[PDB]
């Protein structure tokens, strides 16, 4: 049943309180935790007080405080209590190591704690949905190592990731693939399921579909909420795919190694002509550019595809929509997978933020696809991170800060074998 | 990562220290009673880094070092003299005579203790230490040889917290003395293995620029440290102001330094104004942006044309249009590929400050970590050699303790630091 | 000039510690009441804190020869000495970044442990200096440490396993430590244990706690020693035992 979320670092953390509010907003629940709905499915992701009262099952983590007293000063101030969230004083630099190594080692322990706090008041714990960015050093660093300690504490239970693949355009560092590549090798055993959002695809659809020039943090955060919204839905509501996270492998990941979806949201509309249909909104989902990973599916092969539909969703319109897309685009499925596409409905409408950028629609879809070509997000890391270690560029922040160089190796080494790996399914 | 100790050390450090102080208390609102003054909150969201409280004012978290006590006074006597505290001035009255072992080995060794009890104050009052802050000239005697004891000293009861330097370079069109050289080459073997960060400050280009730049035929030092005070406010800017890129040193350093000896930068700022009341020019963005990436901008005497960029991190300031400044920051790039390092993907990060500095209404501040600063080195290592091979002013050194060892070790040093330089820029992708 | 070895000027206390290194190799061996340098340690254990770096590495190369003159019977006053004269030298001599001033410390601290019956009594007094702030001293202090193990070694020690538990608690977080040297160094210190003792102790003590890639060079650290599995001799003699 219940699931606690984990949002490390200022994506993670900034991330989460567009999640919860959107959570709130979809669930009726108010700033203040009431709710006004007398004589589930969301208790997975809220708790109860005695007083009537509905406080997420979060945790937020930072190095800093300054991210986090935003949250325990804005509008969802009372929304959580204090013990869950947790910072430091120093921060980790965008230094993997930092965060892993030698700052994070100073507040795991009392990490751990308040989690097994919210552990502790669940029957059912299903598992974790971890929130986190590739290139800082709180989200690389701290989160892998709060991976390899959920493994060990919490081993029978499942870890979801939702990770912020990094992107030059909004980039606050050089050494963004160094972390990236370093936090992918140490999580990739420990990691059930990873949904990555490139930030230039939600960079780029807030630019092209919203019409913003210059999107802002905000802005991609209240897009990247709706995504994250449309795949938790199936556990704060009851419906038939995706109902928990033992599903999520189940549906998605063939292989323990191959274990990255991408999600494709439709529709993106600013708010500012008509309704779209089924088989408009099905059809986006099959455009790279609605895609949160930039890649192209038609340079890959399939292993999952999943319709996350919600709104006004009939599934006699759903199975017209995908017989005519299976016969008029190229969905290439490797030769031992399933082929059929699994389809999921929840016939609540898609909130958003009031006075937001999204408008509000009749219906959407989430659609997530297990295909080879998120590979080429991989190669674009493995690239810049090749690059710069050729030279041993910036390795001496990370020798300095307790990362032993062969760890770099040893992680490079690993992303070829990732790489190999999704070539020989991918064949 | 928050609160920054500044600290200033010698005649030079005093001066361009003072004038910085003048520069960004102004910028933050601040009169020299220490009160606030100013009109937009952003001055205080983020003026605990370089202030402190009095609760009854703001109070600057400065250290004023010096082995002579007439600079002490012309500081206290100048406009925002009456703001600082007045027991972080720490002096001796000696003097260094402009001499690097009389400050680092003599008569600033038993002065260093006096300072470090005043650092260590400063720091207790830290929620959480960032780092540290000195300027000083390389060619002089206390800021060159007690600076850098003071920095080392700094590094061995601070490991933790970053060391950053803003150190000017002798050049014979502006100097004192002739064994600033040695000064100079002996401080440089100092900061190539104890600050994290060192801004070059050449003498020589804040001289040219005087001269051929805003032509003033006869440049006095309030012209050259005019120079200096707009650069340290740019180079700053997005530590005081609330940024996302650059935020605070570390971040910073990660962003600059791939390699720990290549941390010497070649700062630049444009528009080039003179000591007047304001200019009309009214600079758009792509021009701030050519006048960024020239030569006649640096304020250290190196072609960027000799060598190539490691890392670049620019700071606009003003209301302008920052899709703008992308596109001119994405071409400047293309369209000089060559001199951008291609083993190192997105080297150059762009910062934009909506508040630009008080007499202009858009500024850039170009920091680089560019192989040409190699010709800085090799020009004072020429210099060094001329008088070393016939040990010509040495008895000063050696005098004061120093064995002629230290000056073939120094010398030795700062030629390796120049190969290392020329070796990435001839490193390729392939 | 006796009385000014604590001279303020720095040229006047310079002077003396040559002086003084001169009289160490120049004066008797029955020694002069003017050598009355063993019953007031302080004095040293003061001009090894000298506040001048010149001058001080001058004061402890006279305290090193100093240090060897005293070996003539009977001065088994060395207990008094190392109480007060190796936490100096550790402190600020081991510390130092002048590789001569540290070179001499280091060659000091060798002198004041044969000087003792074990090394016991040595390290319990620089094993907090293995907590410090500036990693340059625990960086030096623990390949000191290394050292006075691999030609002392473990003999006529107390209670050994007092000594080994002792020394072998902070060894997982010195092996953990964010500076380079200092990793690289602890892990000279564990093939020293290792070099005394088996391989089967330390991985039921320590091996097991340590990042597998670092158990794996000490490994291969293991293997590129030679000699037999304890040394069949100490490199370096006690002064009890080159006597009797
Ligand atoms: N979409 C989105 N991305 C963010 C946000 N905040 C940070 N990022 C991304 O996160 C990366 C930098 O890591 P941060 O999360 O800022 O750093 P951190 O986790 O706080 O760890 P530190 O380095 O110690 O500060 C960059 O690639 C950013 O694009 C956010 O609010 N929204
Ligand atoms: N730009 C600038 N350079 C200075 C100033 N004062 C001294 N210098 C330079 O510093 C060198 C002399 O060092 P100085 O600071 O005067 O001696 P110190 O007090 O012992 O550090 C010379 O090369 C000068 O060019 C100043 O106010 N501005
Ligand atoms: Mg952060
Ligand atoms: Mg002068």
């Amino acid at each position: 049943r219940e699931c606690i979320s984990i949002h490390v670092g200022q994506a993670g953390v900034q991330i989460g309180n567009a999640c919860w509010e959107l959570y709130c907003l979809e669930h009726g629940i108010q700033p203040d935790g009431q709710m006004p709905s007398d004589k589930d499915s969301f208790n997975t992701f809220f708790s109860e007080t005695g007083a009537g009262k509905h406080v997420p099952r979060a945790v937020f983590v930072d190095l800093e405080p300054t991210v986090i007293d935003e949250v325990r000063t804005g509008t969802y101030r009372q929304l959580f209590h204090p013990e869950q969230l947790i910072t430091g004083k120093e921060d980790a630099a965008n230094n993997y190591a930092r965060g892993h190594y030698t700052i994070g080692k100073e507040i795991i322990d009392l990490v751990l704690d308040r989690i097994r706090k919210l552990a502790d008041q669940c029957t059912g714990l299903q598992g974790f949905s971890v929130f986190h960015s590739f290139g800082g050093g709180t989200g690389s660093g701290f989160t892998s190592l709060l991976m390899e300690r959920l493994s060990v504490d919490y081993g029978k239970k499942s870890k979801l990731e939702f990770s912020i693949y990094p992107a030059p355009q909004v980039s606050t560092a050089v050494v963004e693939p160094y972390n990236s590549i370093l936090t992918t090798h140490t999580t990739l055993e420990h990691s059930d399921c990873a949904f990555m959002v490139d930030n230039e695809a939600i960079y780029d659809i807030c630019r092209r579909n919203l019409d913003i020039e210059r999107p802002t943090y905000t802005n991609l955060n209240r897009l990247i909420g709706q995504i994250v919204s449309s795949i938790t839905a199936s556990l704060r509501f009851d419906g038939a795919l995706n109902v928990d996270l033992t599903e999520f492998q189940t549906n998605l990941v063939p292989y323990p190694r191959a274990h990255f979806p991408l999600a494709t949201y439709a529709p993106v509309i600013s708010a500012e002509h008509e309704q779209l249909s089924v088989a408009e909104i099905t059809n986006a989902c099959f455009e790279p550019a609605n895609q949160m990973v930039k890649c192209d599916p038609r340079h890959g092969k399939y292993m999952a595809c999943c319709l996350l539909y919600r709104g006004d969703v009939v599934p006699k319109d759903v199975n017209a929509a995908i017989a005519t897309i299976k016969t008029k685009r190229t969905i290439q499925f490797v030769d031992w997978c399933p082929t059929g596409f699994k389809v999921g409905i929840n016939y609540e409408p898609p909130t958003v933020v009031p006075g937001g950028d999204l408008a509000k629609v009749q219906r959407a879809v989430c659609m997530l696809s297990n295909t080879t070509a998120i590979a080429e997000a991989w190669a674009r890391l493995d690239h810049k991170f090749d690059l710069m270690y050729a030279k041993r560029a910036f390795v001496h922040w990370y020798v300095g800060e307790g990362m032993e160089e062969g760890e770099f190796s040893e992680a490079r080494e690993d992303m070829a074998a990732l790489e190999k790996d999704y070539e020989e399914v991918g064949v | 990562m928050r609160e920054i100790v500044h600290i200033q050390a010698g005649q030079c450090g005093n001066q361009i220290g003072a004038k910085f102080w003048e520069v960004i208390s102004d910028e933050h609102g601040i009169d020299p009673t220490g009160s606030y003054h100013g009109d937009s909150d952003l001055q205080l969201e983020r003026i605990n880094v370089y202030y402190n409280e009095a609760a009854n004012k703001y109070v600057p978290r400065a250290i004023l070092v010096d082995l002579e006590p007439g600079t002490m006074d012309s500081v206290r006597s100048g406009p925002f003299g009456q703001i600082f505290r007045p027991d972080n001035f720490v002096f001796g009255q000696s003097g260094a005579g402009n001499n690097w072992a009389k400050g680092h080995y003599t008569e600033g060794a038993e002065l260093v203790d006096s300072v470090l009890d005043v650092v260590r104050k400063e720091s207790e009052s830290c929620d959480c230490l960032q780092g540290f802050q000195l300027t000083h000239s390389l060619g002089g005697g206390t800021g060159s040889g007690m600076g850098t004891l003071l920095i080392s000293k700094i590094r061995e009861e601070y490991p933790d917290r970053i060391m950053n330097t803003f150190s000017v370079v002798p050049s014979p069109k502006v100097s004192d003395t002739v064994v600033e050289p040695y000064n100079a080459t002996l401080s440089v073997h100092q900061l190539v293995e104890n600050t994290d960060e060192t801004y070059c400050i050449d003498n020589e280009a804040l001289y040219d620029i005087c001269f051929r730049t805003l032509k003033l035929t006869t440049p006095t030092y309030g012209d050259l440290n005019h120079l200096v005070s707009a650069t340290m406010s740019g180079v700053t800017t997005c530590l005081r102001f609330p940024g996302q890129l650059n935020a605070d040193l570390r971040k910073l350093a990660v962003n600059m330094v791939p390699f720990p000896r290549l941390h010497f930068f070649m700062p630049g700022f444009a528009p080039l104004t003179s000591r007047g009341s304001q200019q009309y020019r009214a600079l758009t963005v792509p021009e701030l942006t050519q006048q960024m990436f020239d030569a006649k901008n640096m304020m250290a005497a190196c072609d960027p044309r000799h060598g190539r960029y490691l890392t670049v991190a620019a700071v606009f300031r003003g209301r302008m249009s920052m899709k703008e400044v992308d596109e001119q920051m994405l071409n400047v790039q293309n369209k000089n590929s060559s001199y951008f390092v291609e083993w190192i993907p997105n080297n150059v990060k762009t910062a934009v400050c909506d508040i630009p500095p008080r007499g202009l209404k858009m500024s850039a501040t170009f920091i680089g970590n560019s192989t040409a600063i190699q010709e800085l080195f090799k020009r004072i290592s020429e210099q060094f050699t001329a008088m070393f091979r016939r040990k010509a002013f040495l008895h000063w050194y050696t005098g004061e303790g120093m064995d002629e060892m230290e000056f073939t070790e120094a010398e030795s040093n700062m030629n390796d630091l120049v190969s290392e330089y020329q070796q990435y820029q001839d490193a390729t992708a392939d | 000039l006796e009385q000014r070895a604590s001279h303020k000027v720095w040229k006047a206390r310079l002077n003396a510690y040559q002086e003084l290194n001169n009289l160490f190799t120049k004066s008797s061996v029955i020694p002069n009441d003017v050598a009355n340098y063993w019953l007031d340690p302080e004095l040293f254990a003061s001009y090894i804190v000298d506040s001048n770096v010149v001058a001080q590495e001058n004061a402890i190369i006279a305290l090193h020869t100093l240090l060897e003159y005293i070996s003539q019977v009977p001065n088994v006053s060395t207990s008094k000495l190392r109480l007060q004269w190796i936490p100096p030298l550790v402190e600020k001599g081991l510390s130092s970044s002048r590789a001569a001033t540290k070179a001499k410390a280091t060659d000091c601290i060798m002198l004041l442990t044969q000087s003792d019956t074990s090394i016991q009594q040595t390290v319990n007094l620089m094993l907090p200096s293995l907590s410090n702030k500036l990693p340059r001293l625990v960086s030096s202090c623990v390949k000191c440490l290394a050292t006075i193990i691999e030609e002392f070694g473990f003999i006529n020690v107390s209670d050994i396993n007092i000594l080994l538990s002792e020394i072998l608690e902070p060894l997982p977080k010195l092996s953990s430590h964010a500076d380079r040297n200092v990793r690289s160094e602890t892990m000279n210190l564990i093939l020293q244990i290792y070099k005394w003792f088996g391989k089967e102790l330390l991985q039921e003590l320590l091996l097991e706690k340590l990042k597998p890639i670092q158990q794996r060079d000490l490994s291969r650290m293991f293997e590129k020693y030679e000699g037999t599995i304890p040394p069949k001799q100490q490199p370096r003699l006690f002064q009890w035992q080159k006597e009797q």
